[PDB]
């Protein structure tokens, strides 16, 4: 051949088991509101309701475990203190 | 007691049923409620390993938390 890949310096990036069809929280989905939520508009008045995700690389509903803050404080699906690395999917 | 070894058997190898730790504590505690009023407890114990062996020698990452309280209820019970 002509060209020929010698090297490769791929970056692969991992998410947990978040099931990104069933909310660990609420089971509803990772998008399409939650449970306290339901319709789309339901009143909204700014606000948000986006993705939340974790220093463990989990993602939940941010009003989910924004309640869920004062039932425990550590992830249900592991036993890491939950940060708030990043907003929305 | 094989019978309530396969039930505990089944909501252990995983809690696709209450995802949450609420209702999966609640449930514990209504089997071994139920198991303390029971006899023929070796048969219980001997089908309990054996249960044991199939989840641990098995595909793992089953729960990885709720041996600890599997094994603090078997203490406590
Ligand atoms: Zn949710
Ligand atoms: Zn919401
Ligand atoms: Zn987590």
């Amino acid at each position: 051949k002509r060209f020929e890949v010698k090297k490769w310096n791929a970056v692969a990036l991992w998410a947990w088991d978040i099931v990104v069809d069933n909310c660990a929280i609420c089971r509803n989905h990772i998008m399409d509101l939650c449970i306290e939520c339901q319709a789309n508009q339901a009143s909204a008045t700014s606000e948000e309701c986006t993705v939340a995700w974790g220093v463990c690389n989990h993602a939940f509903h941010f009003h989910c475990i924004s309640r869920w803050l004062k039932t425990r404080q550590v992830c249900p699906l592991d036993n890491r203190e939950w940060e708030f690395q990043k907003y929305g999917h | 007691p094989e019978y309530l070894s396969l039930f505990i058997d089944d909501k252990l190898k995983k809690g696709v049923k209450g995802l949450t730790e609420q209702e999966v504590e609640t449930i514990l505690d209504k089997a071994m409620v139920l198991f303390r009023f029971m006899q023929e407890k070796d048969v219980f114990e001997r089908y309990y390993k054996q249960h044991l062996a199939r989840r641990l020698l098995t595909n793992k990452s089953v729960s990885d938390d709720s041996e600890k309280n599997m094994i603090s209820k078997l203490k406590t019970e």
